[PDB]
């Protein structure tokens, strides 16, 4: 099973909090890993946002295929029939999914299967304050080791021979970045209340900035690939967990009684935030589909995962809670 | 025969120095006062960087005032439409305003440390003088405990007897050891009335019935506490800032210098005997002249009647207990 | 993974400790420092970092341009505010210069120029980076005073 | 999933300290901030809780204008909930829910929200421009490369919500690059025989460039009208620097505003045992730019006057349009108070 699989990227636009777990000080901890401890986005709750917004888009008919729009309503008779009509039904009593979204992204609550498995969600940058350099992403060497492991099941060109060049040792007070981090005249740069002294080298950033342009395009999520270049830093493991531990937004929020004006009793709570600007991969599995005389312009795989491609690139969709308040918007880009 | 010196860096201290030699024409007053301050040595070796070291560049104290006021003159259009915004504001709440000349000369905020130890409330953006909210908050509540002690001392001291003594017992605590002497004056009364009106609300409810004649009206205890407010109950009467009429700026300056010459310095401090042989240590310290008018204007978030009050007790302290600094010597005083 | 909270707790604590055991004696010696230290922040941030440092040494009486804190001496001078103010020149110019030490953590921004000479000749970014160090150091100075230090 | 896009800008009229309570620095009390940037933002959970308040105040006085007529909520809820209006009623004469529409609009109130969720969503409000003190111009409106990619950013997640690519590539003909000691400034703020400006501690040299500074003011005047909160848009055109990155996070951590305040005891008449804290404030004259989204309502049996995403997108901006709000502590003081603006595209 799951013949092909497909690349998705995530910039988060703006905090994200997704999921809730020691929460030894934030009543609600981010989603975490537990190996590493690095940020990360369960693969149920990515797949339930990515298969509402295929929905959403299904019931508002807006998924062209092929340059060619997709109505599902006479599709669902075209292949089914008989009581497909009435399936519509099920699907204006809301207790069933439109077929699209039953035969790509798993099927309804009641036999069958998902095409796509939805991966979790890696971190790859993460934004830290830098003294000079407002602020960097940094990454850690095993992130590059699990990206080209990843990578290394998609891409194979040339690419994928390339990027087996990545390979570095960091000490625990040694960094690698850009020319905008380093300080003036002093070899090194204080991040977040941590000073490393840079390593002289030339090699990896460009390989990293050079496969993220390859398989996401020059336009790094609207912005120019070549300044983010100069904002790159590489640290290490233990500082890059570090990181990603204490480096995240702690917003304590209360709630305010109009009867007395003052905070309610009990009524105060620290909530974490993963930050804005963080650059996140997935990956997503897609098989054989499902046999239910499926159209034959998605009856091969390479079609689904094209469809899927082009429907969610450049596409912007809400993850995690506090959605009321403005959090949780990312941009994906699919990796062509 | 003086030499000025400036702490700020390289080719900015060539425009400070243009500046502060009228070579140039400087817009923000707050700007040239705080952030391109001067040293200035005269025939002792000593960069003393105080106003009554900083005037020696000028050729007079009139040439200072007139050099600081045209600074502060230069920005009056901008400033006009901070008014016409504000103004608006006052009129969008249900805000009373009320216009008071200065009595007497007028200083808030000498306190503040400062690079000339003596510093003057400026509006940051406009470099023109202003009262806080939070000063006239304070003096209306400072005048309302200064009349409730005069009028009903020994009433409220009799109500409060465990108050009292637990406040006696605290000043015999930190006062020395003044075991039991502890007068019972006005002092102590006013001192256990702000322990009433901050820590001990609740237990103020007997008193709420009292009502206190000021200006014209009466006003509850129960009333002063809820324009207030208290750590459990927020205040109804919302106290703004106050900001001198544009108009009177061009014609008369709004700003001027008071001189502070402490003979028998080290008498008050070092304990010499007074005698004559104390040679005195002038400083000068800016402060808004007497004549210049304020707007002022208190709104209201529950009763109109509470912004109405508040509006006269606020009228009564300016008249009578006076704002800013030195208010023991006549100082920040106001005319209807 | 060694914080710079450390080394400016450790810092903050030797400097805070050795006033306090040099003029153990000295109770108005003390109240000055505490109150200029906890004064010193808020005239950083209105006037800047090298104001407050020319400010200093003016009221150590020494001339600007031609002085650094290596050849100061906090003890050489007779009045109680001169001592405080000479200390507390003495503790940030050093922390601001060396950190807490050359083989420690952090090892100061400057290399080992005067922080006012420094200032006198830098980037408005490296002047700023100085001032959230000096801040930062200034605030744990301030709360070790406050701690052990009595009050005038 | 969401509808269409409202962008709210705030003018701080007096300033504005919204607190955030995270320890406290050598300035106690500090602002809430982007915590990898630096930046002093808003963040959506206090907008949204101010705005329902002003919300249900208003709908309280029965003073929110519907289709320019007004709005009763005794009567709508009648109307609407026929069966229990009374008791509904009661609950929101004890507080324990909030009226119709705020419900509608903000959502439920905490005393129960499994019913349904609420049809607006605010965002946090990142800042645009940022006043700084001049030597000439007397005080200036700053900005940053940062601040402008994320209002691109932001125009291109409304062009995505509302599918309209057209105002999509109104910012994106403006790319630029500045050295540290370089910006582009105004004719106001720039020294008279010299081609340099002074930004309250910088000498910096006047990059020479057009096009950006007037796709920003086009841009702004697009957002928010020809009235750029009490005077003309085009009377700051000139008043506009554009700065190194750097430089515009030193100025907005440094240049906020820094306010000393001590409790006097009438005991002696002079600050008590501990009585004076330093307070952050962002400084007054500054502009923050939010994003609030509309959906479909996720009530039932909706009033025809609120039925569809575009009779909630009117209302708000009928509601919120040239208005005064407060935001943050210190509003018995006068502090917090802004001019807020609604606009659409």
């Amino acid at each position: 099973m799951f013949e092909k699989a497909v690349v998705f990227g995530l910039y988060s636009i703006t905090p994200v909090h997704a999921g809730s777990a020691e929460l030894s000080v934030i009543a609600l901890p981010i989603q975490r890993e537990r190996h590493t401890g690095f940020p990360v986005i369960w693969g149920q709750s990515l797949k339930g946002v990515l298969r509402s917004r295929f929905r959403q888009l299904e019931l508002d008919e807006k998924i062209e295929v092929e340059s060619q729009k997709w109505k599902w309503k006479e599709k669902t008779k075209e292949v089914l029939k008989e009581k497909a009509d009435e399936f519509i039904k099920k699907v204006e009593e809301r207790k069933r999914d439109p077929l699209l979204t039953e035969i790509v992204f798993g099927p309804a609550t009641d036999e069958h299967a998902g095409a796509v498995s939805v991966g979790d969600a890696k971190i790859l940058l993460f934004p830290v304050r830098s003294a000079k350099g407002v602020f960097a992403f940094v990454t850690s060497p095993i992130v590059i080791q699990r990206l080209k492991e990843d990578f290394e099941l998609v891409s194979e060109i040339e690419l994928k021979q390339i990027l087996s060049r990545f390979k570095v040792e960091l000490s625990n007070n040694e960094t690698i970045a850009g020319n905008a981090l380093i300080l003036n005249g002093e070899n090194k740069v204080i991040l977040e209340d941590i000073v490393l002294k840079v390593k002289s080298d030339s090699n990896v950033i460009e390989n990293l900035v050079e496969v993220l342009k390859t398989l996401f395009g020059d336009n790094f999520f609207g912005k120019p690939i070549e300044s983010i270049k100069e904002r790159i830093a590489i640290v290490s493991d233990d500082v890059f967990k570090s990181f990603t531990r204490f480096s995240t937004e702690i917003v304590a929020r209360v709630r305010i009684d109009a009867e007395k004006g003052t905070v309610a009793r009990g009524g105060l709570w620290y909530e974490e935030f993963l930050p804005s600007d963080t650059l996140m991969y997935s990956l997503i599995a897609v098989g054989s589909p499902k046999k239910e005389n499926l159209p034959k312009e998605v009856d091969n795989t390479q079609k689904i995962v094209n469809v899927l491609k082009v429907t969610f690139n450049n596409a912007f969709l809400q993850i995690g809670g506090d959605e009321t308040v403005g959090k949780g918007f990312v941009k994906v880009r699919a990796g062509v | 025969n003086v030499v000025v010196k400036y702490p700020v860096n390289s080719e900015l201290a060539n425009y400070a120095e243009k500046f502060w030699k009228k070579e140039l024409a400087i817009y923000n007053l707050s700007l040239i006062l705080n952030k391109m301050t001067p040293f200035v040595k005269r025939r002792s070796e000593s960069y003393k960087s105080s106003l009554s070291a900083v005037k020696e560049i000028f050729k007079n104290v009139d040439d200072f005032q007139n050099f600081l006021n045209s600074v502060l003159r230069r920005s009056l259009d901008e400033y006009r439409v901070f008014f016409e915004n504000y103004e608006r504001l006052f009129n969008s709440f249900s805000s009373k305003i009320f216009s008071m000349r200065t009595k007497s000369r007028l200083v808030v905020g000498l306190g503040d440390e400062s690079v000339y130890e003596t510093s003057i409330r400026l509006h940051r953006n406009y470099g023109v003088p202003y009262i806080p909210g939070s000063a006239l908050k304070g003096v209306a509540k400072h005048y309302a405990f200064s009349i409730l002690a005069r009028e009903n001392g020994d009433e409220i001291l009799r109500i409060y007897e465990s108050v009292k003594e637990d406040l006696k017992a605290r000043i015999a605590k930190r006062d020395k050891i003044k075991k039991n002497d502890v007068p019972e004056d006005y002092y102590l009364t006013a001192a256990v009335i702000q322990e009433l009106f901050e820590k001990k609300f609740d237990e103020l409810g007997a008193i709420r019935n009292t009502r206190v004649e000021i200006g014209d009206t009466v006003i509850s205890v129960g009333d002063i506490v809820k324009i207030f407010g208290t750590q459990k109950e927020e205040g109804s009467v919302i106290f703004f800032d106050a900001f001198p009429t544009p108009e009177q700026l061009k014609d008369k300056p709004n700003l001027e210098l008071d001189i502070m010459n402490p003979h028998y310095q080290p008498y008050y401090q070092h304990g010499e005997p007074p005698g004559d042989w104390h040679s005195p240590n002038p400083i000068f310290f800016l402060t808004v002249p007497a004549g210049v008018e304020f707007t002022f204007a208190v709104a209201s978030r529950d009763l109109d009647d509470l912004a109405e009050k508040a509006e006269k007790l606020l009228k009564e302290a300016l008249k009578k207990f006076g704002v800013g600094a030195k208010t023991s010597l006549g100082y920040g005083r106001f005319d209807a | 993974i060694r914080e710079i909270e450390q080394e400016r707790a450790s810092f903050a604590f030797k400097v805070v400790s050795d006033i306090k055991d040099k003029y153990s004696q000295n109770k108005k010696v003390q109240g000055k420092y505490s109150s200029y230290a906890e004064k010193a922040p808020t005239i950083i941030l209105n006037n800047g970092l090298g104001a407050t440092l020319a400010f200093f040494l003016s009221k150590l009486e020494k001339p600007i341009d031609d002085v650094d804190y290596k050849s100061i001496n906090p003890e050489s001078f007779g009045n109680a505010e001169n001592i405080a103010y000479a200390f507390l020149y003495k503790h940030l110019s050093t922390w601001l210069a060396e950190g807490n030490g050359k083989d420690s953590a952090f090892s100061g921004l400057t290399n080992g120029e005067d922080p006012l000479k420094y200032i006198m000749e830098k980037t408005a970014i490296d002047v700023a980076i100085s001032t959230e160090e000096a801040l930062s150091i200034l605030n744990w100075i301030k709360k070790f005073a406050k701690a052990m230090l009595e009050e005038e």
